[PDB]
């Protein structure tokens, strides 16, 4: 009953920034941990960031740390992802899954995703 | 860092079969394991968090086991609608949510 | 907010208390008993601070009040529990205006002078801001006029349990300047559940001055013997420490006694201080080898 | 919440369902004082308590009727009279950290042991000594409040658990939180089994106008028996009396003579049980 | 003894105190203070526990 | 797959020697180890099943200890009717009833 659409999807150079969001609806927001998932053409599913139900703790996965920023906003029910200076392997797919719990490290793991944006670093 | 294996590659059963997929996590990881069904038309789900707690919302018919080193997830029927890709993802470890690979199910 | 300094100095007149002061203790029917009862009672003859010119400083609140006034006008409006009152801690408010009676546990901002003003009241400026309000109720409408004396008016304020009890009574009078010699029963009124943590309070009045007194008691804990008549009211109560006689009523359970002698408690001597002796070593016990040992 | 912040939630007004609760398996410590648990169905209560907080694992046994100890001395203290229940569960897949969750604190000194049921909210340093502290954090001056230390690689005995406690208050109220138990339709004059909101006995239900009870809901007489009861659907006084009491003696001559025997019941008016009066 | 073995095999080092009361002169006493002593006096005496 | 290695490979004492020998598990078995005595001359036999329970029929002498990852086997004497080659065998991994190497022992 809970809705996550996406966008931002589009082609870009390598070392070009693009800039996502991911809205909700069918839930509280306030309350719930978030999180960015990738999936590669050929390949299987892999996690990205994820952010606190509050803006407190951050974690990033090891192949893209120091390259995203995922933000928040809690007012509209909208949480964002910042990725700058992106490489050929960033052709991926990009999931919005929201977390059983409040914490970004934790057992409870991802209950409802969305469907993708597709995104090409190509020329 | 962690790795996180899955035994099985591809497996085929029927309407009335029942078939076992295993889950086997390099080091330790005390029962923190989820599996997800992802479905390759539409957005993943989730089928048991923890070692053997089934989420509200899927059939009974799902069963997971395992602790330590070695896990287990079994499927009593495999009925017309459980034809998808199953993962294994720790929640443990300092790498961040490990997911395991595919795993394949076409019955025939 | 407004402060008024037209008020002369006047220290706190004393009365005596009477027999006034005596309420239900529960809400189960007896008639025609004589039942013994332990509860935070007003003690018989006890002393009573009497204020009257604008009086209305702060009061403390040990265990309860027991609040009596006599009026023409009803310049009383409500009361103010709190401890600091200055929005760092939760306070009581309760206001039985013109309009009805309001019930408040919020968060206020009280001035050095809360007071209302009015024939019609316009100025409502006992408090200036209102935040982390939790309570609220109200009661059915009822409106009440604005304009020796006739009536008498006693209240009796619990807090324990968490429980905020307010038991009534409101009887005639041809009393002008002395509280009745006489019996009257306190039915409860309202059991307000909020756990409050009260230690001060204060009372409100609603230019002219008018010519109206209030008297103030403390409850504390006593024993009482009280008397239910056929239809299951209270007609007569024994303060049961006041004095030997009274006593001696507590232990035959009946109002009247015939000539004798009768044995009613046991005299003790209680002690002053207390003595400790022990010798004088100071070597500590070999608890660091027990311990801190390598090899068992 | 916190240990010295612990949450109340009043409960009123509620058909209880306590059945839910008692087949349900996420519980692992499930533990009642003086109710039967099978038996909070019937039982009808004037108020109800939910207490929920989080402590360490060793404590969950602390949490009982004269116990003592750190949290059970200056945190939270139970009446040694306390009748209720007690629930709590594990929370590691909630409640725990990787780094460290460090938003759960409890107090460690304070001049004295706290009265039972009553909560702590200032945070002035501790004079642990006689340096004056002037809010200043030193020697002599311990911060009361210590965190704790959870993630999820600890030890079972100190993973963090929910605490969730219920207690029962019954007194001379209208009880306003029961159970789904139908009422039945009143029959009086006859001597019947009553139960009025748990008020259990046997009588007959004459209908007298003892007095006004503005108030008030039972009578009493000298021993613990209530003599007249106010009905909860309607308002009336309903009045207990017990049914008929007495004792069978029998005539008889010497079984020597002849066979016959003359039973007599005393005290007792048997229009309703060769009839003698 | 070996550090490999499981934890409920693991070797445990056991230390009891056990104290006896009686009519004797008590030896092993706290670290109390002791006070002045007044006679004719109704007090609370502690003489040696 | 799990590998199961042997520390020791040829160890020589005397008859009133003591010698231990130890089998090291890649991964995590949980005292699920067993050894065996191979005369090669005829059919092997068992010693010990699990980590550290006797089978009955064979002398007290022998004792094993060890769990996890980390296993031993003790002889204390070394008797003239010892000598043989002896096995450590996992039951608890996906791989059925995977042996570790030999281990002769000539004493001299
Ligand atoms: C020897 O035993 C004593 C007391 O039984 C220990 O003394 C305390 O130890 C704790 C923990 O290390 C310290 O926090 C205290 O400051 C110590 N107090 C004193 C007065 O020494 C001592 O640690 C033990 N020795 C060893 C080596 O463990
Ligand atoms: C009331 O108290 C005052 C001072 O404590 C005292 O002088 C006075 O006698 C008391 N009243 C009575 C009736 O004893
Ligand atoms: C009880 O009330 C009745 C009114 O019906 C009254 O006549 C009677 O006097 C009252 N009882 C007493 C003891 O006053
Ligand atoms: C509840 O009882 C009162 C008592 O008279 C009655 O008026 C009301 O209709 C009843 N309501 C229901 C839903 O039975
Ligand atoms: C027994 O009951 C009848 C009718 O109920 C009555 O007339 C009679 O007086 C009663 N007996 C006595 C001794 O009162």
């Amino acid at each position: 009953e809970v809705q996550l659409v996406e966008s931002g999807g589009g082609l870009v150079q390598p070392g070009r920034s693009l800039r996502l969001s991911c809205a909700a609806s069918g839930f509280t927001f306030d309350d719930y941990a978030m999180h960015w998932v990738r999936q590669a053409p050929g390949k299987g599913l892999e996690w990205v960031s994820g952010i606190s139900w509050n803006s407190d703790s951050i974690d990033y996965a090891d192949s893209v740390k120091g390259r995203f920023t995922i933000s928040r906003d809690n007012a509209k029910n909208s949480l964002y992802l910042q990725m700058n200076s992106l490489r050929a392997e960033d052709t991926a797919l990009y999931y919005c899954a929201k977390d059983r719990g409040y914490e970004i490290l934790t057992p409870a793991s991802f209950d409802y995703w969305g469907q993708g944006t597709l995104v090409t670093v190509s020329s | 860092d962690i790795q996180m294996t899955q035994s099985p590659s591809s497996l085929s059963a029927s309407v009335g079969d029942r078939v076992t997929i295993t889950c086997r996590a390099s080091q330790s990881i005390s029962s923190y394991l989820n599996w997800f069904q992802h479905k390759p038309g539409k957005a993943p789900k989730l089928l048991i968090y923890g070692a053997s707690s089934l989420q509200s919302g899927v059939p009974s018919r799902f069963s997971g086991s395992g602790s330590g080193t070695d896990f287990t997830l079994t499927i009593s029927s495999l009925q017309p609608e459980d034809f998808a890709t199953y993962y294994c993802q720790q929640s443990y470890s300092t790498p961040p949510y490990t997911f395991g690979q595919g795993t394949k199910l076409e019955i025939k | 907010c407004v402060n008024l300094r037209t008020r002369t100095q006047l220290p706190p007149a004393y009365t005596n208390s009477f027999t006034r002061g005596v309420y239900y203790p529960d809400k189960v029917f007896r008639s025609s008993v004589l039942h013994s009862t332990q509860d935070l009672f007003l003690p018989f003859f006890s002393n009573v601070t009497w204020f009257h010119r604008f009086d209305n400083p702060v009061l403390p609140f040990n265990d309860g009040v027991y609040f009596a006034s006599i009026e023409k006008s009803n310049i009383i409006r409500g009361w103010i529990f709190g401890t600091t009152l200055d929005s760092k801690t939760q306070s009581l408010l309760i206001v039985n205006n013109a309009t009805n009676v309001v019930i408040k546990v919020c968060e206020f901002q009280f001035c050095n002078d809360p007071f209302l003003d009015v024939w019609m009241e316009s100025e409502c400026g006992v408090y200036s801001s209102a935040n982390n309000c939790t309570f609220e109720y109200v009661s059915q409408p009822f409106l009440m006029d604005l304009e020796n004396f006739k009536n008498l008016r006693e209240f009796v304020f619990k807090n324990i349990d968490g429980y905020f009890k307010i038991y009534s009574k409101h009887t005639p009078i041809n009393l002008v300047r002395d509280l009745p010699q006489g019996f009257s029963a306190l039915e409860p009124l309202v059991d307000l559940p909020i756990g409050i943590n009260i230690t001060r309070f204060q009372t409100l009045l609603a230019w002219t001055a008018g010519a109206a007194a209030y008297y103030v008691g403390y409850l504390q804990p006593r024993t009482f013997l009280l008397k239910y008549n056929e239809n299951g009211t209270i007609t007569d109560a024994v303060d049961c420490a006041l004095d030997p006689l009274s006593e001696t009523k507590c232990t035959l359970k009946s109002f009247t006694v015939e000539k004798g002698i009768y044995q009613t408690s046991n005299f003790r001597v209680q002690p002053t201080e207390s003595i400790v002796r022990f010798p004088n070593i100071t070597n500590l016990c070999p608890f660091g080898e027990v311990f801190n040992a390598t090899r068992f | 919440a916190s240990v010295y912040a612990w949450n109340r939630k009043r409960i009123s007004n509620c058909v209880a369902d306590y059945s839910v609760l008692y087949n349900s398996a996420s519980f692992s410590t499930f533990k009642c004082y003086g109710v039967s648990p099978t038996k909070l169905n019937d039982l009808c209560f004037t108020n109800v308590y939910a207490d929920s907080f989080v402590i360490r694992g060793d404590e969950v046994r602390q949490i009982a009727p004269g116990q003592t100890g750190k949290i059970a001395d200056y945190n939270y203290k139970l009446p040694d009279d306390f009748t209720g229940c007690v629930i709590a569960w594990n929370s590691n897949n909630l409640d725990s950290k990787v780094g460290g969750n460090y938003n759960y604190r409890y107090r460690l000194f304070r001049k004295s042991n706290l009265k039972p049921f009553e909560r702590d909210i200032s945070t002035e340093i501790y004079q642990a000594g006689s340096k004056p502290c002037n809010g200043v954090e030193g020697f002599n001056c311990y911060f009361p409040l210590q965190s704790y230390g959870f993630q999820p690689t600890n030890g079972v005995g100190y993973q963090p658990y929910r605490v969730v406690v219920l207690s029962f208050e019954l007194l001379h109220a209208p009880a306003t939180v029961c159970g789904p138990k139908k009422s039945t339709n009143l029959v009086k004059n006859k001597c019947v089994n009553f139960n009025f909101n748990g008020l259990t006995g046997t009588g007959v239900l004459t209908e007298s106008n003892k007095k006004f009870l503005p108030f008030q809901q039972f009578g009493r007489d000298i021993a613990d028996t209530t003599d007249a009861v106010r009905d909860p659907q309607t308002l009336e006084i309903l009045d207990i009396t017990p049914c008929s009491f007495g004792g069978v003696s029998v005539i008889t001559p010497g079984t020597n003579t002849s066979n016959q025997v003359a039973v007599l019941y005393q005290g007792v008016n048997c229009t309703e049980v060769n009839v003698f009066q």
